């Protein structure tokens, strides 16, 4: 893709004890205009690995129907082998950097979130190939917007517990409504734990608007 | 772009450029591209910033009107 | 348009001894004005006698390390045994080569032990050029810390001073200054530094906190 | 598929090649072409096998082909190999015309199509051609050249040659009464006509079943052509006047 | 894109289409090749001599380069084929080099072209054997001889084709280093050989000769018959000595 | 880069600067700008040092399977005739490439340029790269074809000394090659600062 | 007849017909003798000369595949060409990419995955229509010390102390069991080998009759010269 | 007869005589044992030599840490089936950064090892092996044959007079899982030494094995390496 | 800038060129051959873009020899020449083009002396006289001035010496030096080097 033409604002993933939980708000942008509003950028890739995604979203929705494909050829065979979160987090890294190498990317920046083995995995993939592990992350505006937030409580509290990395989710969500432009007041909260992936919505942040009168 | 090699390394004068070692850092490369007007309402004039001058970006990357 | 590159930071630091090769590096990961995570060192195992350190483009080093990996799976298939460092180093050379027309973004560093059982440093430039170093820095902070070297590792510029071997103490000391002094001045090096030092007895790594600004 | 396989281009216990032989064969059974030498000029004389009352007047020429502006060939053999071949040849001629603005000299052009010919007696599976082939033409080099080729892909230059059938008796009379340098047009064209007539005996000569073409330079330019029937029929009462007189004579 | 495979071995490991080969070559027009010291002398025995052929076009004996020339026994076709690959190779060696060819090159190229065509799908082997002749740049000269299966050797004295057997028995009795001192000596060598087979005397031969830093150099007819003179000259030379 | 080859009476003298910089840094001060193709055969490099080593070690390869096969070492021209029909296949697409290649075979010394705009040319005196203009001056100065053996080492020396001098990317020592009739040696590598102290001083 | 079958068919016991026939083929070949001493590899041929015109200077059954390793052939030489070519760029381009040298096993190994490629249907043009005709013997000296191997154009390749290939290899193994020891120096090597030659060949062994080659640790691929060859087959 | 040398030509019977030719070719080599206990996959091959003065022919080949195989029948058409296995675990590791499953790469040998049976000029792979891997679901041996078939075997031997080999492994299948891995090399050391004539003793230059295990990459122990494991065996009982 | 220079008489053609190899401001070779042998009686004079010239005449001469080998006779001068412009030409459009500006100079048995003129784009012109180069301004008109058809050799050496010694005055460059060839029924004959110490 070399002009994306609808996109989806930052991302964020956030590891607890117990899981991730990844946040996307639900819309899609036709440049400034906010077209269509109520999209999910949230996947679910198998019972262990959820997938959200910034970007161009013709090319998210593939990406989904590929790996989509790619679980159900995998649970066809039935031999007791399921893709763990890193493995899918190494095979979106080597299709992003293949795109990228033949000047045809995928122009997305996709966060997977997995529970595998009683371990968090939270695992980032841009579309030139740079892939890396956190144990908070957040694309787009949220990367200056929620992660010095996410940094922050992390370097207080390293271990967080589900409700606190809820919270703090929607904390981030409220800042980047506040200051993000591409930005909408409808969003998704997924979550990966030793049950499954549980994905809810639609979701809305409380907003104060008291700095009018100042 | 900045993958130059062997240009100057051969001939004083002449289009070619380029030392005999590859370095991209040393070749020119955007390394932290900014535009000079991000975090800013307007676009800055071309030629507001002269080169070498100590310069402090308005906004993080991004932020270009 | 499209820009297949970018620059996420990182410095590597080798230095190879009579009888050992340090390999040090920063372990941050950064894209412009952002840091991508404080946890990602450059360093990687490759035999039990070498160590590589990758730095420049993150996607260009993930490919080259895991392209590096599956050779010398196939060299030890093929030949019955385990690369040396020297071919290693021509293997890299080849294969960085091989990219001429649209170069790994990648700055390479090979420290290990040779043949005879000294240390070996291997510095390549992104096209494959290579040769055989001392002492070597790569990265974002090359510039700042290869007079350094020049000047305490190789007692340039100094008179009456002894040439006295470098001991595994004094070097690892000298690495950490190094990279503080590093840390201190370039933006791109912080918040660890991971040595990997490769003796006849294994490969050791060790970390070391740099300051997070 | 390996047992429906003929094996065109392998070779026999005895080191002969079965389908090129049996392409002569076909050769010696198709109709007489002759082709003889002069100190003037080049000529073919090749027998019309196509006769019938209802058969239509020949265009140009039934097996004479002008293969450029110097040089013409005639066909023994399979006609519509002969066809394709005569096509190479002109493409050929026309090839060399194009990347050196000069006129191909026959040999070269005779090479060419005995490659072709090899080739095809080598390797591919498919079956040879079955067609030989006289040439006749002029160059700078050379002048005035006879050649002949075969469906093996041989050729060889000579001064007066016979492909077809009865071929061997032709060869002979040639060799009885050709004349090395001393031969003129109308001799040659003279003792074509008694060989055709000897060679053709089950049927009686006349200008409806030979065609003969010369080849000759006229002011620095080749001038190929086919006798008219008044012209042939001419030859022919002159032959039988010769043979008459002969017969008179003895 | 026929892929059939013609030359594939029999239960007695034998390649029945390269034996085939060296039975057409069997059949060719005797050829004589003959070293010496300052010449090298090809010599190739006409099977049948017509009276009404253009000799130029029908010679066994034809040159690769400015030092290398050969002469063929077997299927005439295959050889100008042969011939024209050969040259395109010494032409592309003069080029890349930029020196010309040894003799042993060339033979090498045209040994590993024939062997080529032994061992692949969809074609049949050549049916010639070769006598590649030549002087190196030092001088030396070199006869050297290629066969249908693609082994190729280097030899003082050599015939092929028809007849070969005997030819190059009468060559083993009679190559001396005394026979070979003067290049009369040699010529009249390559045409006893010759003689051995062939009838007319001397009519059927067609003879040439390559000196150093010289053109190859056919003998007309003249000079042939010159040279069966005086070899008849030498048999009375014989016989006067024997009574 | 400073590199200069000459042929005088006992064969051809070859010498080189060791100073590979980027931009206006200076990466290496220890490069081997002389290429030991094989026992018998000299390279030189000038322009990009991956591409001048990548290619001469392709020459490398094949002159040693032209040993192989033709059980004969290659010669100077036939290898520069190598080199540079390997180079042309790729002119313009980016290759700088300036080398000379030195040798000794059945002619007699052999030395030619070959770079990759696809010159290739035989020649007595040879100078090669950003320095080059200096080590001519001072080279043809003091050239002649009768020199000494110690004299032709002094020249090289002093040639490559004043071009790195002159030039900001020639500098950190010169490596000296001698090319005879029995394969080459190498005669020295000199630092720039002890040549400075020999002949200021 | 032999064209009822393709050249992949197996037979009833278990074998391909075309390796069969070119194991047979081999045992047309002149006799060639391999030792491997803890002082080096020793290949000894017979030129087998069929006429006295003939140079034998001009065979060559013993080729230099590297400075390191040397190859023995016995069958079809004119098969062994391509596989002696392979090698020698296998070599080479193993020196490029790695700036070592091959050992002679993965030399033995990328020779002998040549063996099986052939074949009719689904095949490139230039492709082989049917295996080789020879039998290699690799002798060479690496880090591993002088090794001697074997190679069939069935693509099986071992490593052998001493083995004979050709025609006479048969009488000339059970010679080699009874000569051979561990212990055995490179002189002693030779001239058994040149015994045994001189036993197995039909002309009486001479400095002309046979090719005689060694490697050794610190010295290159060596062959003998005339003088040498008659040294060593002054006393056997 | 006419049906017995094309591998696209069914019999009169519904059967492919060219597959069963090269099942033969199988049955050809030199005898292999492979088995399994809880932990551990070992297989161990009885290597044969072509004279006295030659060395024993490699039968146990590295496929990737985890994978081994044991090979029988035709040599070249081993290597190139390592080859592929290699190539689709290297791939496999760089695609996934994971281990090759082992039941997948045995489905990717015989889907490959399909083809060749169905196309005209072509011939069914001449080799059998033996493929020890542990993986996520443990210790695997898996059997490949000519016909590109391939079982999951508790234990398994193929090669000359592996008969015997089987029956032993009949025996004491019932014992093999519970087996340390001492216990298990010595269990399938003498599977192999029952398929040797009575003249014939299992020795260090003709026994080679390979184990792979939990916390054990794929090793083969090949001349004295064997001998640890040699050691404790009882004489054969005849 | 190279510079190339022929006359033809009656019965000869006269060529020239000049001996340098210029890189950048420095001539590495002071006695350059710029001319090719195609033949006994055939010179090709090649100059252009580096590579190009070498690559082209050595593909053209290697030909003209096979073709020679091949048929035993030699290309005429007018045949070479039109091969040679089909070649260019064809290489004019294709992913390999040469830049190379040619002078052909051949006799002829039949047809005599004959001199061509191509350009880079492969247009070929049959001239009494051509040039080439920067250089080829400056002595165009002095051909053109003094040129005769019915030129003996001697007074065609001597209008090639007027000249060269135009192209000391006036041209910018340093040409010092020049080869000198002939080519009549005799075939080729290199004449004293006409040079300007």
């Amino acid at each position: 893709t070399q002009n994306p033409m609808v996109t989806g604002t930052s991302v964020l993933g956030l590891k607890f004890e117990g899981g991730v939980v990844i946040a996307a708000d639900m819309l899609g942008s036709y440049g400034s205009l906010a077209r269509f509003r109520n999209i999910s950028r949230i996947m679910r890739v198998n019972n262990s690995t959820m997938l959200g995604a910034s970007g161009d979203y013709a090319d998210f929705q593939y990406l989904k129907q590929v790996l989509g494909q790619m679980v159900i050829d995998e649970e066809l065979l039935g031999d007791g082998h399921s893709y763990s979160p890193k493995a899918i987090h190494s095979w979106l890294t080597r299709a992003m950097y293949s795109r990228r190498s033949k000047m045809n990317p995928l122009w997305n920046t996709m966060v997977i979130g997995g529970y595998a083995d009683g371990e968090s995995f939270l695992g980032y993939v841009d579309m030139l190939g740079v892939a890396y592990e956190a144990p908070s992350l957040a694309t787009g505006y949220g990367a200056y917007l929620a992660q010095p937030l996410l940094r922050e409580v992390l370097e207080k509290q390293p271990v967080l517990s589900q409700t606190e990395a809820r919270e703090l989710v929607e904390r981030c969500m409220r800042v980047l409504y506040y200051r993000d432009a591409r930005s909408y007041n409808r969003f998704q909260i997924a979550t990966v734990t030793e049950k499954g992936v549980e994905i809810e919505g639609p979701l809305s942040a409380e907003t104060n608007w008291d700095i009018a009168h100042m | 772009g900045p993958f130059v090699v062997g240009g100057e390394d051969l001939d004083p004068f002449g289009p070619r450029r380029g030392g005999m070692i590859v370095d991209p850092l040393r070749s020119g490369f955007p390394r932290a591209l900014i535009d000079p007007s991000s975090g800013l309402p307007n676009r800055l004039p071309p030629g507001a910033v002269p080169p070498g001058a100590r310069f402090d970006p308005f906004g993080p990357i991004g932020t270009s009107p | 348009r499209f820009s297949p590159y970018a620059f996420n930071g990182g410095t590597v630091l080798a230095i190879a001894g009579e009888d050992f090769s340090i390999v040090a590096s920063d372990t941050r990961l950064s894209e412009g004005f952002s840091i991508h995570t404080r946890d990602s060192p450059k360093c990687y195992k490759l035999t039990d006698k070498t160590v590589i350190g990758c730095s420049g483009f993150h996607g260009d080093c993930l490919t080259l390390t895991k392209i590096i990996e599956a050779r010398l799976k196939m060299y030890k298939h093929s030949n019955n045994k385990a690369m040396t460092t020297g071919a290693i180093a021509a293997m890299l050379s080849t294969i960085l080569y091989s990219r001429r027309f649209f170069p790994y973004y990648v700055y390479n560093i090979i420290g290990g032990l040779d043949e005879e059982g000294k240390g070996a440093v291997y510095s390549f430039d992104p096209v494959g050029s290579y040769q055989r170093d001392s002492f070597k820095a790569g990265g974002s902070a090359s510039a700042m810390l290869q007079p350094l070297l020049d000047n305490q590792v190789g007692f340039k510029n100094m008179q009456n001073v002894e040439h006295v071997p470098l001991s595994l103490d004094r070097a690892m000391r000298l690495v950490k200054d190094v990279f503080i002094s590093a840390a201190e001045r370039d933006v791109y090096t912080g918040d660890a530094l991971k040595v990997c030092i490769v003796t006849k007895e294994g490969i050791r790594g060790e970390t070391v906190p740099l300051r997070k600004d | 598929s390996r047992r429906y396989d003929s094996r065109t281009t392998i070779f026999s216990p005895e080191g002969r090649l079965y389908q090129v032989e049996y392409a002569m064969e076909a050769i010696g059974h198709a109709g007489t072409c002759l082709g003889i030498l002069a100190n003037d000029g080049v000529l073919l004389a090749a027998e019309r096998r196509n006769i019938h009352k209802l058969l239509d007047e020949v265009f140009f020429s039934e097996k004479i082909y002008k293969l450029n502006e110097d040089m013409a060939c005639s066909v023994a053999g399979i006609t519509s190999d002969a066809n394709v071949l005569t096509n190479e040849l002109r493409l050929i001629a026309q090839r060399y015309l194009l990347q050196y603005q000069e006129p191909i000299p026959c040999e070269q052009l005779v090479t060419a199509l005995c490659d072709i010919k090899q080739a095809y007696t080598q390797f591919g599976g498919k079956r040879p051609f079955g067609v030989s082939l006289l040439y006749i033409g002029w160059d700078k080099h050379y002048g005035f050249q006879l050649y002949q080729s075969d469906p093996s892909g041989n050729y060889g230059g000579w001064k007066a040659t016979c492909i077809g059938n009865n071929s061997a008796a032709a060869v002979s009379m040639l060799k009885q009464d050709y004349k090395e340098g001393e031969m003129t047009l109308k001799s040659a064209l003279a003792l074509a006509i008694k060989v055709l007539n000897k060679t053709m005996d089950v049927s009686k000569l006349s200008a409806e079943k030979v065609e003969i073409a010369t080849l000759t330079r006229e002011n620095g330019k080749t001038v190929i052509r086919v006798l008219k029937q008044k012209e042939v029929e001419q030859l022919i009462k002159k032959h039988e006047e010769e043979e008459a007189k002969a017969e008179r004579e003895k | 894109s026929y892929d059939r495979a013609i030359t594939v071995f029999s239960p007695d490991g034998h390649l029945f289409q390269v034996e085939y080969a060296q039975e057409a070559v069997k059949k060719g027009s005797t050829a004589v090749g003959v070293r010496g010291k300052d010449i090298v002398v090809l010599g190739v025995e006409k099977k049948s001599v017509a009276k009404l052929q253009d000799e130029r076009t029908v010679r066994k004996i034809c040159a690769l380069d400015d030092n290398v020339c050969m002469a063929f026994a077997g299927l005439t076709a295959d050889a100008r084929i042969v011939i024209n690959r050969a040259r395109v190779e010494c032409q592309s060696h003069r080029l890349t080099v930029e020196d010309p060819v040894t003799v042993e090159y060339i033979t090498r190229y045209i040994a590993s072209l024939k062997q080529r065509y032994t061992q692949s799908n969809g074609r049949r082997p050549f049916g010639i054997s070769a006598l590649i002749v030549g002087f190196d740049f030092d001088g030396t000269p070199r006869l050297y001889q290629t066969d249908p299966s693609g082994t190729y050797h280097a030899w003082k004295a050599n015939a092929i084709g028809r007849g070969a057997k005997s030819v190059r028995e009468f060559l083993e009795k009679n190559y001396t280093d005394e026979a070979i001192e003067t290049d009369d000596l040699t010529i009249k060598l390559v045409i006893k050989a010759l003689l051995e087979v062939v009838q007319s005397g001397g009519k059927n031969i067609e003879l040439a000769v390559m000196r150093r830093d010289q053109p190859l150099k056919i003998l007309n007819p003249e000079e042939i018959e010159k040279y069966v003179a005086e070899i008849e000259k030498e048999k009375e030379e014989n016989e006067k000595k024997k009574q | 880069t400073t590199t200069l080859a000459f042929k005088f009476r006992h064969g051809v003298i070859v010498a080189a600067d060791s100073r590979a910089t980027a931009g206006a840094y200076i990466a290496s001060q220890t490069v081997k700008k002389v290429i030991e193709i094989n026992p018998y055969l000299l390279g030189t490099m000038a322009g990009g040092a991956a591409d001048c080593s990548f290619w001469e070690r392709l020459l490398a390869r094949q002159c040693r399977i032209y040993e192989l096969r033709n059980k004969e070492r290659i010669s100077v021209a036939a290898a520069s005739k190598l080199l540079a029909n390997m180079v042309y296949q790729y002119k313009g697409m980016g290759l700088s490439m300036g080398t000379m290649i030195c040798g000794w075979d059945k002619r007699g010394p052999g030395l030619y340029y070959v770079d990759s705009e696809g010159n290739r040319i035989s020649g007595a005196t040879f100078s090669v790269g950003s320095g080059s203009v200096y080590a001519y001056g001072v080279m043809d100065r003091g050239y002649s074809y009768d020199l000494e053996v110690e004299e032709a080492y002094d020249l090289a020396r002093r040639a490559i000394y004043q071009a790195t001098y002159r030039d900001a990317y020639s500098g950190g020592s010169v490596s000296l090659y001698h090319v005879r009739e029995d394969g080459w040696i190498r005669v020295s590598s000199d630092n720039v600062a002890d040549l400075h102290d020999k002949y200021s001083g | 007849s032999e064209y009822d079958r393709g050249v992949n068919t197996f037979s009833p016991e278990g074998r391909l017909f075309q390796v069969e026939y070119a194991i047979e083929a081999i045992k047309l070949g002149s006799t060639a003798i391999g030792i491997q001493t803890s002082e080096g590899v020793c290949l000894a041929v017979e030129k087998r000369i069929t006429s006295p015109l003939m140079e034998p200077s001009s065979i060559e059954k013993i080729v230099e595949i590297d400075a390191h390793i040397g190859c023995a052939m016995s069958g079809l030489i004119a098969d062994a060409k391509t596989l002696i070519d392979k090698a020698r760029v296998e070599t080479q381009n193993h020196w490029f990419t790695y700036n070592e040298t091959m050992t002679v096993e993965s030399v033995t190994q990328a020779v002998s995955n040549l063996a099986l490629q052939f074949g009719e249907e689904d095949a490139d043009p230039g492709a082989m229509s049917r295996p080789f005709g020879v039998a290699l013997l690799f002798g060479g000296v690496d880090e591993k010390g002088p090794q001697l191997f074997h190679m069939d154009p069935s693509g099986t390749f071992v490593q052998c102390d001493a083995r004979a290939i050709g025609s006479a290899s048969e009488g000339a193994q059970s010679s080699l069991q009874e000569v051979y020891h561990k212990s055995m120096t490179l002189k002693e090597a030779i001239k058994s080998s040149l015994i045994i030659l001189k036993q197995v060949m039909e002309e009486k062994l001479n400095a002309t009759n046979i090719e005689l080659a060694t490697v050794q640790p610190g010295q290159n691929f060596h062959m003998f010269t005339k003088e040498e060859l008659e040294e060593v087959i002054k006393d056997i | 007869n006419q049906y017995d040398n094309d591998v696209t030509v069914w019999s009169p019977q519904g059967r492919i005589h060219q597959i069963e030719y090269a099942m033969e070719a199988v049955k050809q080599g030199s005898a292999t044992v492979g088995l399994k206990s809880k932990t551990h996959a070992v297989l161990v091959a009885l290597k044969r030599a072509q004279s006295e003065l030659a060395a024993h022919q490699k039968k146990i080949l590295h496929v990737d840490n985890h994978i081994g195989i044991s090979i029988a029948g035709l040599t070249a058409d081993a290597r190139l089936l390592c080859n592929f296995m290699r190539q689709e675990c290297l791939d496999s590791r760089f695609v996934f950064d994971r281990p090759l499953p082992v039941s997948r790469l045995v489905s990717l040998i015989g889907s490959k090892t399909q083809i060749p049976t169905q196309r005209y000029g072509r011939r069914p792979y001449g080799v059998g092996l033996l493929i020890a891997g542990y993986d996520d679901m443990g210790p695997h041996i898996f059997q490949t044959c000519p016909s590109a078939n391939y079982f999951d075997c508790r234990a398994m031997s193929i090669g000359a007079r592996s008969q015997s080999a089987r029956t032993y492994l009949e025996r004491h299948m019932s014992e093999f899982m519970e087996c340390n891995l001492n216990e298990l090399v010595k269990h399938g050391l003498r599977a192999l030494r029952e398929t040797l004539p009575a003249e014939q003793d299992l020795t260090t230059k003709n026994v080679s094995i390979g184990i792979v295990g939990k916390d054990l990459e794929f090793t083969i122990y090949d001349d004295d390496d064997v001998s640890p494991f040699l050691e404790g065996l009882e004489e054969r009982p005849q | 800038m190279e510079y190339l220079i022929g006359i033809q008489g009656p019965d000869y053609v006269l060529v020239a060129s000049d001996r340098v190899a210029a890189s950048n401001i420095v001539q590495m070779k002071d006695d350059h051959d710029k001319m090719f042998k195609m033949s006994e009686k055939i010179l090709l004079l090649c100059v252009g873009e580096a590579g190009d010239t070498v690559q082209f005449a050595e593909y053209i001469q290697k030909n003209v020899q096979l073709y020679k080998m091949r048929n035993g006779y030699e290309l005429s001068p007018t045949a070479a020449a039109n091969f040679t412009r089909r070649n260019l030409a064809d290489y004019l459009r294709s992913r390999t083009p040469y830049h190379v500006n040619l002078l052909l100079a051949g006799y002829d048995e039949h047809e005599g002396p004959a001199l061509y003129y191509m350009d880079y784009l492969a247009a070929l012109a049959k001239a009494p006289f051509a040039a080439h180069g920067y250089g080829a301004f400056l002595t165009l008109s002095i051909l053109d001035r003094y040129y005769t058809p019915t030129i003996s050799r001697e007074k065609a050496v001597e209008l090639l010496r007027k000249c060269l010694e135009e192209l000391q005055k006036r041209f910018i460059l340093n040409l010092p030096t020049f080869s000198v060839r002939i080519i009549d029924r005799n075939g080729i004959h290199d004449l004293d080097n006409i040079s300007f110490p």
